[PDB]
RNA sequence: CGCUGGGGAGGAGGCACUCUGGGGGGACCGCCGGCGAUAAGCCGGAGGAAGGAGCGGGCGACGGUAGGUCAGUAUGCCCCGAAACCCCCGGGCUACACGCGCGCUACAAUGGGCGGGACAAUGGGAUCCGACCCCGAAAGGGGAAGGGAAUCCCCUAAACCCGCCCUCAGUUCGGAUCGCGGGCUGCAACUCGCCCGCGUGAAGCUGGAAUCCCUAGUACCCGCGUGUCAUCAUCGCGCGGCGAAUACGU
């Protein structure tokens, strides 16, 4: 399987029961849902201008 | 016995070990292309500069990254392949040239075997053993195994960690050799094969966390 | 040309093949039945050991010289097997190394200096620097970089 | 005319000294060719191979180097070398390369060892025996 | 025909003092001092266990002594001595001349 | 032309290995013993075993049975200054059991310490028997 | 020396380089970006030997723990005079069916052996360090220059590199235990010392439940000095050599 692109752009802030997981909010590349803008988490240390491979891009995880 | 035309190699161009390229290579996954360095070097030796700064590992070269995860002894506190791997004396801790010639020998063999650029190979390999998993997160009191993605950096640390356990594991108590051993690995993750200890535990690691979504 | 211009492994080795021909060299009653020093385990396996020991000796009383016995004791020793207790290092046995330099100077390529070592003589250094010449000229086939030295 | 270069690294001090000649470098009386091993000779030459042979072979180098180990010692022969180089040339281009391949050729390594403290101080500074309670 | 001076010092303030007048002396007089040169500092260092008993964690004291060298070469004139033997010296330093 | 198991003095040795390490199979013989006895006798002990002519293996014999005689130093050897004799000498496996049987049998005999350690079967030199030597 | 182009050793003569050790300078969120009450401040970029109390140490407040030390010395009470006081000889603290803590050596090829080639720092030294010569297979023995220590000595460290043998085996892994012999210290070496040679050749094939230490010249690996000391270091206190992986959080 091919995942989908995304890009991140905001950093929200540290989740997880240790700290080991980061909220974020990424804009698709390319793809199907194309140009949308959703929020998921992120295991390890991230950046702005960071790229991210989704198998989904339909989760949209909760907010902290 | 080595001929003396390599035990006395003198290098001329700007080329790792002075013998293999970089501009032939090329990545394509568009994460990792920001985080594998290919700057043309003739020594992977970086003397630790780069570790105290959070992102200073960008700055390394892929070879540099690879010999000090072959500078290693296996696995203490953890199980792989089945059992410990402990040596605690004859290890190459703190030891970076037989890593560097480790790793040398196991290109050589590698282009021998393929007719290929060995970096080219490499990369693939890491493109091929990079898992895109799962954690523990509370959404108020109550605790949830969640899936969550990875980030390239450590996509990367991951891949190659895993590749030199391959190695050490197939070179364990048996006739063959590390060089040996590495290269197998390498080309069987590069090619996609499940006889890879790296693709494996991708493989497996997608697998789980398909599960807790 | 000269013995800096080379290696020692190769020169030591030329060296050891060409004292064969010297009749003052010869290995003593209990060469073969000895240990080179307490911090070795085993004896040595090659049959003309004797030869390199002593080509070794001449090539350091060259380099290092004025130098005597001890120093020379210091260089040949190393690190031994103690059992269950930890490694020391410790230093080689004498009568080799006496009986090498005295089989060199009755041959003629070293003397004493009367108080501090042992030094070559001219005819040795000529030995030496030949040898070095001849094998200088072979590498020189593999490592065209050496031809400007 | 000559000129004399220094470099340190830890432990280590290397002294080295640079004039007309043909292209030959020496490393305590012995050419940096066949310097052994690999990783010490490719560390070394490292900067002639950048500098290049419209510019070594013009000049001659030596360099006096004790202490502090042979990875030590290499590096401080590089450092030297560098300096050196730039130095004779009074040149900015060689000295833009080498920033921007590694600024540790012209500015030293400034790295000691930590001192030792107390339960088990042979280890080291922060190492120490373990408990079971 | 020349003289040399050693000092040792637990304190450097003798020490300049012995040596700026030594100075001024070769200097005010014809006569000529090389110097003053000064040799490797050597430490006394005595490392003890605190405790009286050999109950609680150990805990060390380094204690600490230094000494200070410094040497001169004066080319003993006759009036050079005459003017040098007769110098406060205090109790805090030792000094040693000899011959060459 | 090698044989691939030989027969030397009381012992079926292996052929497949050298000279060296294949006499080494013999109790009374280590690999430094072993190594003067070829050196005296002149043969190479760097060299597969099999062509161990007859005469060869008959000089072994010869020196083993006397190695001082044939060289083979008083200091290399197993037993010096035998208490019944005099006469440095290298036993192989058969007097040599009976003989260490012999020393602690006198030993035992006259009631001393070290016979009273042998027959309690507790360590012999000075070793400290509180916390290791757990049967 | 080979191909007169190169390479070494002295002793004159020098303080250039290194080093030594006194006196001064230099870094302050100082400049620029952002985030923050426009305040106190946070993160980053350059430049720079060094960047965010630069790094690592010493000095550890008021208090309390009936924490430990009368077996370091000092001291109240109680107790022992031909004695629990003062000296000599011999034994013991070294005893071993076992349960524990901290370690050393290994269970092998990310190796064992043989022969060759390299490369440190800290400290210490008068009946002390002992170069250099001669004896001895080794441990060691006989003479002995110099040195009160930038002058002489301890001191050519090991891991590392090269070539050859071994090729996955309880083995050329491992090295406990025991026999015969040779030496040193010391008034004395059995109980109860340390070293050397030849033989002998036991468990151990990566280790459950559980648990320890470590954020950079740090951790892992390697050896050395000094304290104790007539002789004896698998210890304490220190020294350099090679040198990472991860996180910039909760």
């Amino acid at each position: 399987d091919e995942g989908y692109p995304a890009e991140v752009i905001e950093i929200v802030g540290r989740t997880g029961v240790t700290g080991g997981v980061t909220q974020v909010k990424v804009r698709i590349l390319e793809g199907r849902d194309k140009g949308r803008v959703i929020r998921r988490n992120v295991k390890g240390p991230v950046r702005v201008g960071d790229i991210v491979i989704l198998r989904e891009t339909e989760r949209e995880a909760r907010e902290i | 016995a080595k001929p003396l035309t390599e035990r006395f190699f003198i290098p001329k161009e700007v080329k790792v070990m002075g013998r293999w390229s970089v501009e032939d290579v090329t990545v394509e996954d568009p994460s990792l292309k920001p985080y594998i360095n290919l700057d043309a070097r003739i020594l992977p030796h970086s003397h630790g500069r780069y570790a105290k700064k959070p992102f200073g590992k960008a700055n390394v070269h892929i070879v540099e990254r690879l010999i000090n995860k072959v500078m290693r002894s296996g696995a203490s506190h953890y199980k792989a392949g089945g059992h410990f791997m402990r040596r605690e004396h004859r290890s190459i801790m703190s030891k970076k040239m037989k890593a560097y010639e480790v790793v040398k020998e196991a290109f050589m063999i590698i282009e021998r075997r393929t007719k290929q650029n060995p970096i080219q190979v490499l990369v693939k390999a890491i493109e091929n053993s990079a898992p895109r998993d799962t954690t523990t997160i509370a959404f108020g009191g109550i605790r949830y195994h969640m899936s969550v993605d990875v980030s390239p950096l450590r996509r990367l640390d991951i891949a190659l960690k895993n590749i030199a356990l391959g190695a050490s594991i197939k070179c364990y108590r048996n006739k063959t050799t590390y060089a040996q051993a590495l290269a197998e690995e390498i080309i069987a993750a590069a090619n996609k094969d499940p006889k890879s200890f790296a693709y494996s535990k991708k493989e497996e690691i997608e697998r789980i966390a398909q599960s807790s979504r | 040309a000269t013995v800096y211009d080379v290696p020692g492994d190769l020169l030591v080795e030329r060296v050891a093949k060409a004292l064969k021909e010297v009749p003052e060299i010869k290995p003593p009653e209990w060469a073969p039945f000895v240990k080179t020093g307490r911090h070795k385990e085993r004896l040595p396996e090659q049959e003309d050991w004797w030869y390199y020991r002593v080509a070794s000796v001449f090539r350091k009383v060259y380099i290092d010289g004025p130098v005597g016995i001890e120093r020379l004791r210091t260089w040949y020793g190393g690190r031994k097997n103690r059992g269950h207790a930890p490694e020391h290092f410790y230093k080689a046995g004498g009568s080799i190394i006496r009986k090498a330099l005295q089989q060199l100077e009755a041959a003629g390529f070293v003397q004493k200096v009367p108080g501090e070592g042992r030094i070559v003589t001219p005819k040795g250094q000529s030995f030496l620097d030949k040898i070095a010449t001849e094998l200088k000229k072979e590498l020189e086939e593999q490592i065209p970089e050496l031809k400007k030295y | 005319r000559v000129i004399q270069t220094a470099g340190k690294r830890k432990t280590a001090v290397a002294r080295a000294t640079i004039r007309e000649g043909k292209g030959r470098v020496r490393i305590n009386h012995k050419p940096v060719e066949i310097i052994e091993p690999e990783i010490a000779r490719f560390t070394i030459m490292e900067p002639l191979i950048l500098a290049g042979e419209e510019i070594v072979s013009r000049v001659d180098i030596d360099v006096k180097v004790e202490g502090g180990g042979f990875m030590g010692q290499a590096e401080a022969a590089r450092v030297a070398i560098a300096r050196a180089l730039v130095e004779w040339t009074n040149d900015m281009n060689l000295k833009e390369k080498f920033m921007k391949y590694d600024r540790t050729m012209l500015v030293g390594d400034s790295r000691r060892t930590e001192p030792h403290k107390p339960n088990r101080s042979t280890k080291g500074p922060r190492a120490k025996r373990q408990k079971s309670y | 025909q020349k003289a040399r001076i050693k000092l040792a010092s637990t304190n450097i303030k003798a020490l300049n003092e012995v040596t700026d007048q030594i100075k001024q002396i070769a200097e005010r007089t014809g006569v000529r001092m090389s110097g003053p040169i000064p040799l490797p500092t050597k430490r006394i260092r005595i490392t003890t266990r605190k405790s009286p008993d050999g109950e609680g964690s150990a805990t060390f004291d380094r204690f600490e002594l230094r000494v200070h060298k410094r040497l001169v070469d004066i080319e003993a004139d006759e009036r050079a001595m005459r003017q040098i033997m007769r110098i406060r010296v205090p109790e805090d330093v030792t000094i040693e001349i000899e011959l060459i | 032309n090698f044989r691939h198991i030989v027969r030397v003095a009381g012992v079926d040795i292996d052929g497949h290995k050298q000279v060296r390490w294949a006499l080494t199979g013999i109790k009374g013989i280590g690999i430094n013993f072993a190594t003067m006895v070829l050196r005296v006798a002149g043969i190479d002990p760097f060299m597969k075993a099999g062509y161990l002519t007859d005469e060869q293996v008959k000089k072994i014999e010869e020196i083993l049975a006397d190695p001082v005689a044939h060289g083979i130093p008083a200091w290399a050897v197993n037993r010096p200054k035998d208490y019944e004799t005099g006469k440095d000498m290298h036993l192989i496996t058969a007097k040599l059991v009976m003989a260490w049987r012999e020393d602690v049998n006198r030993l035992r005999r006259i009631r001393a310490y070290r016979g009273i350690r042998h027959e309690l079967g507790l360590p012999v030199r000075g070793q400290r028997t509180r916390s290791n030597f757990r049967h």
